[PDB]
This record gives C-alpha cells, structure tokens and sequence, in this order.
C-alpha cells in the first residue's frame, strides 16, 4: 500500500503536468486563428462598404 | 396641376413635375391608367414621395408593382399624406396598407373620418412612468422577466425559435381578460399564419374588440415599411380620443428595418455598416417613440424582432434594444434540446425585477436561480473535458438543481397542442414561486429529471415520475 | 415608335436607345431572333436582358417591342417532356403543341383566399413521415452540404406519389446536363415520368435564364391548381438562383450589400415561394405544395442566405454530413428539422401513435452528450438510453425502397410501446423486414382496417399479432 | 475601310475604334504587325480578341501577347472569325501555343490543313450519352473509397506543393499505356520547366506518336493563359467527333483560367464580387466544363488538377467548381506533413460510382465500414489532443487502434516516387484492395506494430516489413 499510494500521486503529477502543455499550446495555436479571421472580416467589411461607395 | 413618370427602377419611381408645385416629404400620389391599346396594361398605383431631386423632380417609393409602367404617364397629387379610417368602424375588420378592407365583409363610406399616419412623438410635459405587473401564465415571464402594465414588451429571435408561438400563447389569455381594444400588425409575414389567426379570432369571439392591418412578405419593400404606421395611428386613436386601454401585437419589426435598406441605394444613399441604411436610428426613433402610455391612457405594446443572422451583435438588434421595458432573448442551443420556450434565463431582464415592485419573497428567489444558471455554464467547460465524477460535491449539488432549474422552465401551452398532443396549463404566479423555492431548498431531488419536462404545476410533476414508476 | 437601336452589348446585358412605349418586364425581340426582358427605364436608356446566345448581337442592330409581358406557355401537353425555362422543347420530341400561356409575374393567393392544411403527402420515407411531416399546401427546406442526400429524397419523393391524382414538376438549375439525363431515365425506369415535367436550365446558359427558371415551374404548376388538381414543385438548388441574380444585378451596376448580394434577395425568393398555396372550397379546393433546396458551405445553419430561406418557409428538414458518415441514412438532425403545420397532415393513427417521437429523439441526443462525460448513470436514465438507440435504427431506410404508410405505422407502435426492448441493438433492422413479410402473410385484417378507416384497431388484437410474431422470431 | 486604330491601352486591355456600321463579333480575332519607321519606334506582331461593344464605335479587346510598345494611331486588321487551330492528324506528335503556331522547331504545319475554331457552342440534351463502368489506376485510396469512371469528369483538389502532379503523372503513366488511344496534355499555369520534363519522357517512352500538347505557362500574359484550355479542347473534339477515337485530356491547372479572367475583368468595366474576383465566374467556367463530355459518337476523360487559394475550401473559385465533377479526391496538408502519401481526405473525397450495383455487395460494405470507423475517430482527436489515451474507455481504444492500422494503410509507393526516395513502386488490382481492408477490420491483423503499414501496396508485404523490425 506505501508503494502504490506513492505511484498513484507521481502518476497523476506528470499526466497532470503534460495535460497543461498541451492545453497551454492548443491556446497559442487557437489564438492566432482568432487573430487571423479578427483581421479578414475587418478588410471584407472596408471592401464592401468602398465598393458600394466607388458606385454611388 | 399634374406630373410626368421618368425613370422606373424597380422599386423606385421619379417624378417631374414642370410647373414648380412639388409635392412635400411623406404625401402620396395617384398613378390610374385605362389602356389605350391592346399592349399596354390597367395600372392603378400609390407612391409615396421620399426626396427632393434637381430638376423639378422627386423620388417616389412605391405602394405596388411597377410592372406595366409606360414613361410619360400622369401623376396625381392628393396634396396630403397617406389616409387611414379610424373610429369605430375599424373594429372587426382587415385592411391593407391604405385603409381598404381587404376582408369580404363590405366596404367602408367615403362620409367616415380618416386620420394621418404620419404625426409628432408624445412629449415629456404629458408622458407617464408608474410601474404594474401583467400576468401571463407562462414561468420563465413571471419570475425572471415580468412584463409591466402599459409598457414595452420585446421577443427577440432568430429563424424558427418560438416567436410566433409566443404571440399566440398570449393572445389566448390577454386579450379575452384585458377589456379594450386590440391592434394587430402583420409586417413582413406569412399568410399562412394570417388565415390561421383570422379564424382563431372568430372562434373565440376576439374579432368584436380587435382591428387588423395585415402586409405579408411577398408585397414591395414600401408597403412592408408603412404597414407597421397604419396600425399605430388606429391604436393612437383608441388611446387618446375614446380614452379606452388598448394592446398592440407588431409582428416582425426587423421586416420595416430590412425594407429600407432595399429601397436605399436606389434612392442614392452611400451604404454604413453591414450594408445597411445611413439612417438606422433615425427611422426606428420615430416609430419607437410613437408607441407610449400617456397621461390620457395606455398602450401595453408587445413586439417579435428578429436577429438577422443569428448574431445579436448586429446594428439592427443592438439600435432595437434601447427602446423596451422587458425583453426575452430566444436561444437556438435551447430549441435544440427541446426544453420550449427557449428563452435565455440569463440574457432576459425587466424594469419591474426590482424589491419592493414584484416583493422580497419574489427577487430572493429570482436571483437566486440566476446565479445557480450561470454557475452551471462556466462547469459544462470543465466536464466537457475532464469529466463529472472528478469534482466535488458542492459541485455536483449544483449540476443536479442546475439540470431540473433548467427543465422546469419548460412548459405545455395550448397552442402546442397541435404540436406535442398534451392539452395545456396555466401557471399563477404565486404557485411558481412556490415550486422553485422548493427545487432550490432540495425537496424534490429524489424524482428523476426526466418527469420536470413539458409540465405545468410541480404537482403534475410528482404524478408524472409515479407512471415511470418511481 | 416600337423600334430602338443596341448602343452598349456584353455578357448578356445590352442598352438600347428608343423603344419609348417599353413596359417594365416586357418582352423585346432583336433581329437575329432572339428574346429580351427590360427591366431598366432611364431616360435615354433602355435596359435589356438577353435570353438568349448574344455573340450575334451586335451595336446598331435593330431590337422590336411584342407588347407582352413576360409569358409561360400552359396546357396538358407539356406532361413527359423535357421543357427550357421559355416553352421550348429540349428532349428532342418535337415540339410541346400547348394551347395558352400565363405570365411569371403572377400575383399570390390572398388571406380569405386559403385554407389549413389537413390532407398527408406521404413521401415514404420513415422519418420524413413520422417527425417532419408534410401536408399539401406546404413550403418545405431541404438544406444541408454537399454529398448528403438532397436530389435523393426529392425523387423518392416523386416515385411514391403514382397512386394519387398528383402532378409533379423538377426544375433542374445550374446543373451538369448528364445529371439531368441521369434523373429522367431514372424516373422513366420507375415509370414516374407519365405524370410528371421536367425544366432545365444547365450551367452554360445565360444567368437570366436560370433566373426565370423557378418562376416558369411554379407558373406552369399554378395553372393545374386553380383547376383544381393538386401539384408539387421540386427547385434542385435555390442558391445557384442567388449566385445568378448577384451577377445579373452586378452588370446592371446596382450597388453590392452584405457579401455582394443585392438588398432583393429576399424580395426575390418571398415572390417565388409565397404562390404555394392550400385554396380553399371556394377557390375549388387545389393544392400546389414546393421543395426548396439550399446547400451550406462548412454545413452550417447560420449564415445570410439560408437563414433568409429559412425564415420564408413552413419548417425545415436539415442534413448533416457527420450523421451520414456514421451510418445514419437518411441523415436528418431531429433537433434542428421542424415542421410548422406538424400534427395536422398526418393520418388519425400516426397522430396518436408518434405524436412526440421528434421532441424524444432530441432529449436522447442531448443526454448522450451528457453521458460521455458522466462515468455510471441511474436505472432511468440507462432505461431511456436504450428507447433512444433503438428508434435511431428503426428509422434507417436505403435508397430506392419505399416503404407504404400503414407498415410505418406498425413498426413505430412497436417501437413506442415497448415490444422492440428485447431484441438486441444490432438486429433491430433484421427484426423490421421480418415484421413485414409476417405482416402481409397473416395480418391482413389489421392492414385491411387501416386502409378502410385511416385510424388504429384495437389493442388486444395487435398486442395479439405482435407478440405472436415475437414467438415466431430468432434472435443473435 | 475594315481597318482600325487603337485609342487606348490599360495592360493586357486595349480599345480599337472601326469605321461605322463594320465592327468585328464578340469573340472575332484582330492582327497588328507594323515595321518601326523611325529609331524611336519598335517592331510588332500581336493578335487580339473582341470581349464588349463599348459604343461609338469603339470595342474593347484582351490580348494574347504583351502590349509593350503599342502607339495610339497603329492599325488593326480583322480576321474575320475566331481564333482557328489547326486540327487534324498533322497535330500528332507536336507542341503548340494558344495561336496553333509550332513551337517544336520540327517545321510548321501546311496552311492547306483544315482548322476550325475554337469558340463553339455546348452539346445537345439529344447528344448526351450517360453509362457507368469503372477505371482501374492501381492506386488504394481511390479504388476502394472514391473509383474513377470511364467517360467522366475526376477532379483532385489540392494547395500549394500538396502533392497533384505527382499524382497525375502517376496516372499517365500506367492509364495511358493501357488506353490504346488518343491523349492530350494541356498546361494552363504550370512551370515551364515541367513541360520540358514531361515532353522528355514521353519521346523517351514513344508514346509521343499518340499525344498532342498545348502549353501557355505561367509567363504568360493574362489572356494567352485563358484561351489555352479551350484550344486543348478543340482538338480533342475533332478526335472524339471526327476520328472516332476515345479520348484522354488532362489539364495542368485549371485554377489559373478564373484567375487570369479575374485581372483582366477590373480593367475591362466591370465592378468585382466576393473576394474581388470577375462578375461572370458561374458562366465563364461552366461554358468551359459542359464541352467536356462523353456522347454517342464517342468518350473523352478528362483528369483535372484544381488548386485551392490557401488551405481555404471556401473560396468562390473552388466551390463553384465542385459542383461539375463526377469523382473528386482532396489532398490535405495536414496528411502530408504526417508523411501520408498520397494525401487524400478518406471523408471529404465522394464517387458517383459508389454504389451497391456499380462495385458488388462485399465492395460497398467494406467501403461504407471503412468510412465509420474514420469518422468516429474524427471526434476522439478533439479529447485525445489534450488528455492523451487515458479518458478514453472500451470501444474508443480499440477504434483508434483499427483507424491508426487504415490510415496507414491507404497509403503508397509510386513509380514517380522514385526519383525522390529509393523504393520502387507497387501496382494493387482492386480484388486485392478490398481484401485487405476486410482483414483490417475484422482484427485479423491486430498484432503487428503501425510503422510496418506505411509505404506498401498489399497485405502480404505488411508481413514481410513487420518481419524485418521483429516487434
Ligand atoms: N411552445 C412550443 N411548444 C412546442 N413546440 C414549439 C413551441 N414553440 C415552437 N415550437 C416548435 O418550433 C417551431 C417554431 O415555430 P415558430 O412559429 O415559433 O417560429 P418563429 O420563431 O415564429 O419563426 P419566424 O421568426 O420566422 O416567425 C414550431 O412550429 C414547433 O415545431
Ligand atoms: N438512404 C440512403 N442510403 C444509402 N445511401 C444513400 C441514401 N440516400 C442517398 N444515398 C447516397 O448518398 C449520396 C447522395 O447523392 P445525391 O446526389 O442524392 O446527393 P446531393 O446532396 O444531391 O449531391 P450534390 O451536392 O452533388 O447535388 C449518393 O451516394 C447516394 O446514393
Ligand atoms: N507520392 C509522393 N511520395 C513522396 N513524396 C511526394 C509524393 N508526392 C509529392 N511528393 C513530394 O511533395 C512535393 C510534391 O510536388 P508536386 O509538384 O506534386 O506538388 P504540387 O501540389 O503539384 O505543387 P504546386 O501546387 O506548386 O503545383 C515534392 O516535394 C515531392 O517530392
Ligand atoms: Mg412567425
Ligand atoms: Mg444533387
Ligand atoms: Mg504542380
């Protein structure tokens, strides 16, 4: 029982410390997407509105 | 004194009228042809004038189809703006956009009075500002949003989340009791639903108290706008000269939002926004602020606006929301798990939430299942992920009441007969305080969530878990 | 006078000067013979639309008004040929031979005009039938992505209605031409072409042409049902509709919108779909009843151009590619299909037997969610887990097997009362077809009493039948 | 006078003024040559082609070489017609441009030879011929989850270096010596390195004698490049219609015709469309695709690489497009990377000859059960890009273990590989693709380690690779 109550802690540590890496890369990558559609849909809307504006 | 056709763009007509007696903003205009020959088609028209031009020459929205127009046809000038009949031969009837009856029942005499829909906003010398509570019978509405007597009363939502249902609900138990006049505005919908109305007034027996304009979705984009106009100045008479209470039900206020933009770049307006008119505010100001309970009396006044494309960060949802007393946001996620009506517990809010306007027994309750909601959304995350057993048992008390808050919210109405078999009930507001005072406290826990769905009354809800067998 | 002359000709557009008695929505014939629609009236200039190959047309030539309005050619004859959006014939055949014409600009039905919807259209399709129902006189969407279902359900559609007095129109637009062939030898192998036309407008064509289209199909519908026979309409797609107008409006130069959509899209589409109409005694009593399509990029339900749709008609059926690849067919998401007139156009049986099997089916996709993520669960819970996989099966159906409205009814009773629970996941479809054959040997007289009475037998005698049968079955 | 002159020029976009009442029709062909006449002038040949009636006189020309010393007042002769490529047997086992001169240096073609034109209208509903039988390539993932067929359009969508060409030629290579008929090869936008390459091996092959190629590369002016495609395709329908023969047409980049109308669309008048492309992209393409068919008289298949802007499935281009092909496959980068080659989608790609009748019972089955396990496997990534393989339970873990064995499996090693790793290549007959995927499924394989499934052709050599790692 000392031995495996001591495995059990360790384990759940490192799963615990490799399962925040990875969520924390997953925000990097999420947030640069986020990022580029911020900066499309601020350069559709001025294309639109400039068109509309050019025919008129 | 008479006018001359010279460009037809689709909706848009101009107009020059040489001698130099041009019309005003807002007057409408005559356009009856007999065809000369056999090419040529009988054209019988109204047009409205929106701007002065140039050359003697004004635009002109359209009141029906342009198609069959000839350049060089004749104008003529009414000298005034668009005549509705109002008085008591308004009172159970339907009309088109110009005050003809469209019903079968007979025609109107040209000896009765007519007002002008265009007129001034009610004035801060003679508005009025006390504070009552409606009731409806519907649970989300009674506790966490209550609409006030003689205010503004808003439903917003996306395509097919339960608007129309709505209205109907409460046409069903407001309109018999609440003795007085009834406006109904159809802007901008189906004729399915029209025919279906018309005759579930007449069973009833609501047509002798009620009038109606009805503008449906396939007519041109100038008669959607001024539909909703027509309404407000039948109930504005009701209002102020008889002195008698009046409802009003305005279906799809986005539809005279939308119809502007259509006609906008047409009239030569540069486009703002997400291609929308460069006088949202302006035009929804005007209308809006006609729709208010003065001194003299009151308008209770009950609206479906409708988010453009599931996005209610969009001009014309954020410029509506600064006009109501009480509003209920519809939320699809809802619709598709089935709890109706979908409406959002916590994006819902009304003036009249307020301790000594509803009582403290009332607010203690109603905060407290607002704060029992949103701690469920920001835990939904960490289960979605890790999972339910790894939390604790505060936790896990929440999850469980959060679940049978949230399913008890939902209820039978009549007008789901048709839709879910069972016949309906009506809820008064002291047993739904009750009820979720004991959901909160944990009495009922033992049930099973399932018997907390499509019920009325908590006592339904014990026998509904006996015939699954618990 | 009647006669102008071309100034400006390209894509399909052209100006012509003169022409000062010109109608909006005339026709215009030029000298090389073919057909123009004006919708443009400035004050020098006339704007044409060519409907037609314009590489003939050249600036001068000449251009004469007819002194019609746009018109669609009608009659009995044109039943089992292949039409142009203008009557002309397409399938070879010679020629239509029709008798009158109406036009495409037809104003709708109005309210005191119509009626309820109280008669079934019954498309053979399990869960269409059971969940989403339709009803004669009604608009309904198909709407999904690409590759899930759409043209299929639409024909299976046409096949399963020979029985009834019905007329049947297909207008196929902005589709590849041996598609279409593909369709009309399919349904003259199903014998369905007898009492059904079909309108073809292939992607090479002008976009003005795919533009009248719709109109032309339901301006041919419209004539058989103010006479009293009822009609169904089928568009193949009403979004390659809203990419031919934006270019259309885009030559004539009117300003862009959201995307670059025109502010008249929903103008355009509320016109085409509110001519579909119950009349009611008065009127004679005729139905038509319409089958939009609408495809969605990234199958997704909130976006301009399908929620407009969406708000025009009377319920939706929704297709999802994440169900059809997992072996749903057909892949309908019960949580997002609603039918609007639902509970009126379906049988007295059906209504009492499957009156709630759609709010149902969505309380087990959302408990599902939950689950996965709740480790052991409760003996309610597990029970209701259980109803829930066992409808998904029951309303699996493959393509080209009809399946007759008085056996749907059955096995949905199964389902709801519990005699499905025993027979394991996996056999559910295997225990269905058996059903069936027992069902015609022997139960003749249950299926006798719901074809004479459009209600349910009684209880001892089905409860009989079906454990009867339940007896005579084997099990994995 | 049927004589011109030219009154503006913006790029690829010039406007010729005629004489009143003679104006050439809306796709006729004009002539420039002149002869400098003084030191500061230059020396010019150019061709154009009619595109609007502008008015007064005027017309608005694209044009099919570069504009680069054009002076106002020059004169501009007429054709008369379009532009007419020579057509015959005299164009097998030649290279040409959009003119239809000869760029091979072997001689030029004898101006008695009959050519016709390359702007005519689409095939008859009457006309059309519609069957369905299937073509074996040899490749795994087409085979089994998306088969080509015989007299259609096939598709391959994919983004910048993912992977078409090498594909493509893998297709020649075993399609058009089994074909034993006529080919032709057509280069819209595509290096002109590539064409040197390809015409190399197929002199070295001697299949040249059958095939004829048309190359506009991406040096090109804009106008030359739109234009190429359709004079591909006239020849083809002289070898369909005349002939007789079945034919092949591959095209290099189809993409790169809607770009090229999309620059000169601004300068012509016209006002732009969702991401700033032409007004007039339903009908331009699609006037182009419905010429492409099979009839009564005979088949052509037509193989088409389809580029994809960025990883962007969305865009105007690309979608309009999906809507008419018969079989399509899509490479994604993200495969790729992985080093799954060829890098097809299992899921995105669709057939129309997937169908129990078309493949047999035992086909469809393994196909549709194939599709299942990769779609469930399509929603576990989300848990286990976190968590790893711990939260997963029962049936997740032994269903990722069976789609880790499958999407390895799909792929291959090619003949046209060889020059860039040292293997060589496999050919697997469908008989044997389908045989292997049932053993897969059925779990007959569990045992052996996912690194022994990468880069083979049939089960038996699954075992071998296993056998030399010993895990
Ligand atoms: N209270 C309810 N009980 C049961 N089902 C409901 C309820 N409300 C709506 N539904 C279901 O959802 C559908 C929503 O229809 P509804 O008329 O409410 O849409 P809507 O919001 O009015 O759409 P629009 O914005 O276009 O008017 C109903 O037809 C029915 O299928
Ligand atoms: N009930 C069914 N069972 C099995 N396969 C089906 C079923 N219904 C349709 N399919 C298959 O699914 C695909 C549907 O093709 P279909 O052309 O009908 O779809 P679509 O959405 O119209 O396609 P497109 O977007 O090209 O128009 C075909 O492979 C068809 O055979
Ligand atoms: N089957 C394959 N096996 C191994 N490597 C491959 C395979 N296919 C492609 N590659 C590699 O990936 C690239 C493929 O080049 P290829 O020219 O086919 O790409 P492409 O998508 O046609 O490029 P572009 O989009 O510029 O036209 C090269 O680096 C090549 O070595
Ligand atoms: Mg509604
Ligand atoms: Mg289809
Ligand atoms: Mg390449």
């Amino acid at each position: 029982l000392l031995d495996a109550k001591a495995s059990e802690h360790a384990a759940r540590m490192t799963a615990m410390k490799n399962a925040t890496d990875n969520a924390n890369e997953l925000i990097r990558t999420l947030t640069l997407s986020y990022n580029r559609a911020r900066q499309a849909a601020i350069t559709q809307e001025i294309t639109e509105i400039v068109a509309g504006a050019n025919a008129l | 004194t008479r006018g001359r056709v010279i460009q037809v763009m689709g909706p848009v007509v101009d107009v020059k009228f040489e001698n130099g007696h041009l019309p005003a903003i807002y007057n409408a205009l005559k356009i009856q042809h007999k065809a000369r020959n056999e090419n040529e088609v009988d054209i019988d028209l109204t047009l409205e004038v929106a701007l002065h031009l140039g050359d003697d020459t004004v635009r002109t929205i359209a009141m029906a189809s342009t198609d069959g127009l000839i350049r060089g046809m004749e104008v003529i000038d009414t000298g005034a703006p668009i005549s509705v009949p109002v008085g008591e031969v308004t009172l159970g009837r339907v009309f088109n956009v110009l005050g003809e009856p469209i019903d079968l029942e007979g025609d109107i005499p040209a000896d009765a009075r007519r007002d002008p829909i265009h007129r001034p906003a009610p004035k801060f010398e003679e508005l009025a500002t006390e504070v009552e509570i409606l009731e409806t019978g519907i649970k989300v509405v009674d506790l966490l949003a209550p609409y006030i007597k003689g205010g503004k009363i808003g439903l917003f939502g996306g395509a097919g989340v339960g608007k129309t249902v709505l209205i109907q609900e409460l046409i069903h138990n407001i309109a018999q009791e609440h003795g007085g006049i009834s406006v109904f505005a159809g802007v901008g919908d189906r004729t399915r639903e029209g025919n279906d109305l018309y005759h579930e007034m007449k069973d009833s027996g609501v047509i002798s108290k009620t009038a109606m304009v009805f503008g449906q979705m396939n007519e041109p984009p100038g008669a959607r706008m001024r539909v909703a106009l027509t309404g407000l100045t039948m109930a504005e008479y009701f209002r102020d000269e008889q002195g008698q209470d009046v409802l009003l039900f305005i279906d799809n206020i986005f539809r005279f939002t939308q119809a502007g933009s259509e006609v906008s770049a047409l009239l030569g307006r540069m486009p703002s926004a997400v291609g929308y008119q460069p006088t949202l505010a302006t035009e929804m100001g005007q209308l809006q602020e006609r729709i208010t309970s003065t001194a003299k009396g009151s308008i209770t006044s009950i609206q479906a606006i409708y988010v453009p494309a599931d996005d209610y960060t969009d001009p014309a949802p954020a410029t509506t929301f600064s006009h109501l007393d009480a509003t209920t946001n519809l939320e699809r996620k809802l619709a598709e798990m089935g709890i109706y009506p979908a409406v959002d517990p916590l994006a819902s809010t009304s003036r009249a939430l307020a301790p000594e306007i509803v009582g403290e027994e009332h607010y203690q309750v109603a905060r407290k299942v607002q704060q029992t909601l949103q701690r469920y959304k920001e835990l939904q995350d960490i289960i979605a992920i890790l999972g339910m057993d790894e939390l604790s048992d505060e936790d896990k008390l929440v999850v469980h009441r959060a679940r049978r808050i949230q399913f008890f919210l939902s209820q039978n109405f009549h007008v789901a007969e048709q839709f879910t078999g069972q016949p309906g009930s009506y809820v008064p507001v002291k047993e739904t305080v009750r009820g979720f005072k004991e959901i909160l406290e944990g009495k009922y826990d033992h049930l099973p969530e399932d018997a907390f769905r499509l019920v009325g009354r908590i006592e339904e809800v014990v026998e509904k878990a006996k015939a699954m067998g618990v | 006078s009647d006669v102008g002359t071309v100034i400006q000709v390209g894509d399909g557009i052209a100006r012509a000067h003169g022409l000062d008695n010109v109608m909006s929505g005339e026709l215009v014939e030029f000298a090389n013979g073919v057909m123009g629609m004006a919708l443009n009236l400035e004050e020098n200039n006339v704007g044409i639309v060519i409907l037609g190959p314009y590489t003939g047309i050249k600036e001068g030539d000449e251009v004469r008004r007819t002194g019609r309005i746009m018109e669609v050619p009608v009659g009995e004859a044109l039943i089992g040929r292949v039409v142009n959006p203008l009557g002309q014939p397409v399938d070879g055949l010679g020629p239509v031979e029709t008798t009158e014409t109406r036009p495409i600009e037809s104003r709708a039905p109005g309210v005191m005009d119509r009626r309820s919807v109280h008669e079934p259209l019954q498309t053979g399709i399990k869960a269409i039938d059971a969940l989403v129902p339709i009803g004669r006189g009604q608009r309904e969407l198909i709407i999904g992505d690409r590759q899930t279902g759409k043209t299929s359900v639409a024909i299976d559609t046409i096949i399963n209605q020979k029985d009834q007095n019905m007329i049947s129109i297909y207008v196929a637009i902005g589709q590849k031409e041996s598609t279409v062939r593909t369709v009309v030898e399919t349904l003259r192998k199903h014998g369905a072409l007898d009492y059904t036309i079909v309108v073809t407008a292939s992607a090479s064509q002008p976009a003005p042409l795919l533009f009248l289209a719709p109109y032309a199909g339901v301006a041919m519908g419209e004539y058989f049902m103010y006479k009293g026979k009822h009609v169904l309409v089928v568009y193949d797609d009403l979004s390659k509709q809203a990419a031919a107008y934006r270019e259309l409006s885009l030559l004539l130069r009117r300003p862009p919108g959201r995307e670059a959509y025109p502010g008249d899209i929903f103008y355009l589409h509320s016109r085409l779909l509110e001519r579909a109409a119950k009349l009611s005694d008065a009127k004679g009593g005729g139905s038509l009843t319409a089958l939009p399509f609408v495809e969605t990029q990234a199958g997704d339900i909130s976006a301009y151009i399908p929620t407009n749709v969406i708000s025009i008609t009377d319920g939706q059926i929704f297709l999802q590619s994440d169900l059809f690849f997992s072996g749903v067919r057909p892949a309908i998401n019960a949580g997002l299909s609603v039918s609007r007139v639902g509970g009126a156009a379906q049988i007295k049986a059906m209504k009492k037997v499957a009156g709630t099997l759609r709010l149902d089916l969505a309380a087990y996709r959302e408990l599902e969610a939950f689950a996965q993520f709740g480790s052991d669960l409760d003996k309610a819970t597990q029970a209701k887990l259980a109803r829930g996989a066992r409808t998904v099966e029951v309303l699996k159906q493959d393509l080209h097997q009809p399946i007759p409205v008085e056996k749907q009814v059955l096995i949905i009773y199964a389902l709801t009362r519990g005699f499905l629970d025993d027979i394991p996941v996996e056999d559910v479809r295997r225990f269905e077809k058996e059903f069936y054959l027992f069902l015609d040997q022997n139960g003749q007289h249950l299926l006798e009493h719901i074809r004479t009475t459009k209600d349910l037998p009684n209880e001892d005698d089905l409860n009989k039948a079906i454990e009867a049968f339940k007896k005579t079955f084997v099990v994995s």
